[PDB]
RNA sequence: UAUUCUGGUGUCCUAGGCGUAGAGGAACCACACCAAUCCAUCCCGAACUUGGUGGUUAAACUCUACUGCGGUGACGAUACUGUAGGGGAGGUCCUGCGGAAAAAUAGCUCGACGCCAGGAU
RNA sequence: UGGCCCUCGAGUGCAAAGGCAGAAGGGAGCUUGACUGCAAGACCCACCCGUCGAGCAGGGACGAAAGUCGGCCUUAGUGA
């Protein structure tokens, strides 16, 4: 009949990208369903928020064959130039 | 077979046909009185 | 008059017409054809009139395919209606054609009767067109 | 209406003001459907005072 | 949809294996039971390595106990003991039990109980 | 007028021997030879026989259900299962979980015994019998035959029966083709067409 | 130390899948058969369970092969576009410098790699 | 009720979207973590609100054990 109702954009989507740095607890992704699956060193939340357990670089992978998973690996920062 | 819930299956059932025939079958009764059966039937 | 039997939403985006139709390009049913040269919107009424004209002028000639169809709805607000309070009422239906698109196909006449017929058909169209022969 | 706020309460809690370290009467709160289940709800739940998982009944 | 016993049990093994994960400090104890043989393994999944493996196909239990057709509870107990000793001799105490798709019961259960009495922790 | 039930009446006989040992002694060499299979295990075996009663009106009155259950029991020596309807069905007045039919599965030895009591007892003691349809196979070598009423079996005592209640019987077999299943059934004494 | 084969067990991946044809029984894996005190079926020793037999590669799994299907997939060119302009009443067209598909065909594909036990050389 | 073929097209209290096949879908057994005390760090952000949470102690549930459990596949169901 008559329209005009809508909703504030929920702020979903990838918060940290590939090969960036993550603290522990830091949120990597806020998603509706699971568009990404938890990999290693990484916890999943009730709303399927994916968050880090470890300091380090976050990397996206092929869960296989189709889906995608995110995981965090520890890096080494020695090369101070 | 689970116990007490099944009707007792008596393994020995003697088939007594009125041609004084006696066979063995099995079923809950011990004997079966039969006037009409496979052998000695209208067809064949 | 051609038209879809059902849609969920009534009202629809004007859209935008760009480029060339690559797919409707070939002439795969008949022998002679009428090809769209320019990017336009064809009402079902126009297609009706074109087909009718070509059919009546061919007559003793056999076959006419219509390679298009008016599946996109179009909406209008009435006269003395102030702007606002909702999108208007769908009045008619258009087919979106882009240059290169084949409109009419025809078979069962000599090339002359076909040329004359297709010309009279093109007369009822909103667009510039072309006469083309099968390869 | 048919769905209700119900108060769960420790059965082994003595309101008299007890002599132990922490005195008080544990109550939880929760909702019940008073149509579906007319049974007065019983639930084992933790009591901060008794320190043990006690049994909490209901209140009228 | 696999109703072949084989594929079915495999399905179960994988399902179980979702939760139970071999780590350096908690190696996975993996039980395989076939018609004529009992085979057990110990795996650290990070390193992807088997630390210790005891089986009925080893001379120890062959010369100890013989059986006619199916492996007995006795057989199993013997194996649990062998792996308990073998693992306690490499410095492996704390482990997690992968029941490998077989219901925990019978010789599986007995295997577990044997390895518990002998100082392996799970 | 070809008689394979002169094999089933032939001499004073025993149960276990009849079914299970006519299978291993007689049936298997026969099938082995006439179809020429290149290993023994390719022989068609009787896997299971499920009997299914279809009565939806009995869901209205559960006493009818209990009665029919005990009847099927005394017939088959097995206390049945009461099958629930999965979906809400309007035209038949059924909602989910409602107990619709009654079903039993007979496996192993009881399958053979009940098969015997079928062919050699109740099938002749039926109403006007001709022969069972050769065309009731499903194409993969599993057979199905209906029983309009259960007065067929002697365990069912006809005067104590409240109402006539129907039964369905599905023989399931490792056979992949209907020829092999047919030879199996008829060799075992079944009355075809 | 090698190599080969069986069974277990994983990780990587282009996700190695179906089909047709072939191979495997000494060992190994499997079914087959038999009996039911631990346990087991809303009914059924079917499954799951304990204890025997000694049959068979039929099914299963396994190993080799093959483009029929399936899966994967370019180079080029075109569509589109970033920026600098130009034409058209407009719908929209065109140029220069930069990026660059989808589809389709040509090809590719009948996985890769590791540990353990057990034989064989 | 029996069986063969297609393999995710059903379902998930209720909209729609995104999820989810040996499952988040269907069943069974035992329950009350629909806990007390908290919390590194994050997201969202005018403010006010809102969301995620590793980890720690207490006292438990299930489980042989590893472990999981601070309501519910997620996002509405609210009021300083
Ligand atoms: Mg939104
Ligand atoms: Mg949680
Ligand atoms: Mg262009
Ligand atoms: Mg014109
Ligand atoms: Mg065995
Ligand atoms: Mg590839
Ligand atoms: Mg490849
Ligand atoms: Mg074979
Ligand atoms: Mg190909
Ligand atoms: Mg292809
Ligand atoms: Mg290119
Ligand atoms: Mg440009
Ligand atoms: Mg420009
Ligand atoms: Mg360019
Ligand atoms: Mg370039
Ligand atoms: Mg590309
Ligand atoms: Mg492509
Ligand atoms: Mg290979
Ligand atoms: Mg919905
Ligand atoms: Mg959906
Ligand atoms: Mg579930
Ligand atoms: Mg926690
Ligand atoms: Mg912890
Ligand atoms: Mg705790
Ligand atoms: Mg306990
Ligand atoms: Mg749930
Ligand atoms: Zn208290």
């Amino acid at each position: 009949t008559k329209n005009g109702r809508d909703s504030k954009g929920q702020r979903l989507g990838v918060k940290i990208y590939g090969d960036q740095v993550a603290k522990p607890g830091a949120i990597i992704i806020r998603q509706r369903g699971t568009k990404f699956h938890p990999g290693k060193n990484v916890g999943i939340g009730k709303d399927h928020t994916i968050f880090a357990l470890i300091d380090g670089l976050v990397k996206f992978e092929k869960y296989g064959p189709d889906k995608k998973k995110v995981s965090v690996y520890p890096r080494e920062i020695q090369p101070e130039n | 077979r689970k116990s007490d819930i099944h009707p007792e299956f008596r393994e020995d059932a003697k088939v007594y046909c009125n041609g004084e025939l006696v066979m063995t079958t099995g079923g809950t009764q011990k004997d079966y009185t039969v006037e009409v059966w496979s052998g000695n039937h209208p067809f064949y | 008059m051609l038209s879809p039997k059902r849609t969920r939403f009534r009202k629809q985006h004007r859209g935008r017409m760009k480029g060339i139709s690559y797919r409707g390009n070939r002439i795969c049913f008949g022998r002679y054809a009428l090809q769209a040269l320019e990017p336009a919107w064809i009402t079902s009424r126009q297609i009706e009139a074109g087909r009718r004209a070509m059919t009546r002028n061919a007559r003793r000639g056999g076959k006419i395919w219509v390679r298009i169809f008016p599946d996109k709805p179009v909406t209008v607000r009435p006269a003395e209606t102030r702007m606002g309070s909702g999108k208007g009422s769908p009045e008619y239906w258009v087919a979106v054609v882009k240059p290169g698109r084949i409109l009419y196909e025809i078979s069962g006449v000599a090339e002359n009767i076909a040329r004359r017929a297709v010309a009279i058909a093109a007369s009822k169209m909103p667009i510039r067109t072309q006469f083309i022969i099968s390869g | 209406d048919v769905r209700v706020k119900v108060i769960l309460e420790c059965t082994g809690c003595v309101r008299k003001s007890v002599n132990k370290g922490s005195r008080g009467v544990s109550r939880y709160i929760t909702q019940k459907n008073r149509h579906n289940t007319p049974s007065r709800l019983e639930l084992r739940k933790f009591c901060p005072y008794c320190y043990k998982h006690t049994i909490h009944g209901e209140i009228k | 949809k696999a109703h072949t016993r084989r594929e079915d049990r495999t399905a179960r093994h994988v399902r179980i294996r979702k939760k139970v994960e071999g780590t350096p400090e908690r190696p996975r104890l993996c039980v395989f039971r076939s018609n004529k043989h009992l085979y057990v393994q110990v795996i650290d999944d990070t390193k992807m390595h088997t630390l210790a493996a005891a089986s009925t196909m080893q001379k120890a239990i062959s010369e100890n106990i013989d059986y006619s057709a199916g492996p007995t509870v006795e057989v199993a107990q013997k194996i649990g003991e062998m792996i308990a000793k073998s693992c306690l001799e490499k410095g492996i105490t704390k482990v997690a039990f992968d029941r490998g798709g077989y219901p925990y019961h019978g010789r599986v259960k007995a295997l577990a109980d044997a390895a518990r009495e002998h100082g392996l922790v799970f | 007028a070809a008689g394979t039930a002169v094999f089933v009446d032939k001499a004073e006989a025993e149960t276990i021997n009849r079914l299970k040992t006519n299978y291993i002694e007689k049936m298997v060499p026969l099938l082995k030879e006439e179809f020429s299979y290149s290993n023994i295990l390719e022989v068609p075996k009787v896997v299971k026989i499920v009997v299914n009663c279809g009565i939806g009106d009995a869901s209205q009155n559960a006493k009818g259900l209990d009665a029919a259950i005990n009847e099927l029991a005394l017939i088959t020596g097995q206390r049945p299962v009461k099958t629930k309807a999965k979906t809400s069905i309007a035209g038949f007045k059924v909602r989910e979980g409602m107990t619709l039919g009654i079903a039993v599965t007979l496996r192993g030895n009881l399958m053979y015994s009940f098969l015997d009591r079928l062919i050699n007892l109740a099938l002749p003691r039926t109403r006007d019998f001709q022969g069972v349809n050769p065309n009731s196979f499903d194409g993969h070598g599993n057979y199905s035959v209906g029983f309009r009423e259960q007065s067929v079996f002697p365990e069912i005592k006809p005067e104590i029966v409240g109402k006539a209640r129907g039964m369905d019987v599905c023989i399931t077999t490792t056979a992949k083709t209907d020829k092999e299943a047919y030879k199996l059934l008829s060799l075992m004494g079944m009355p075809f067409r």
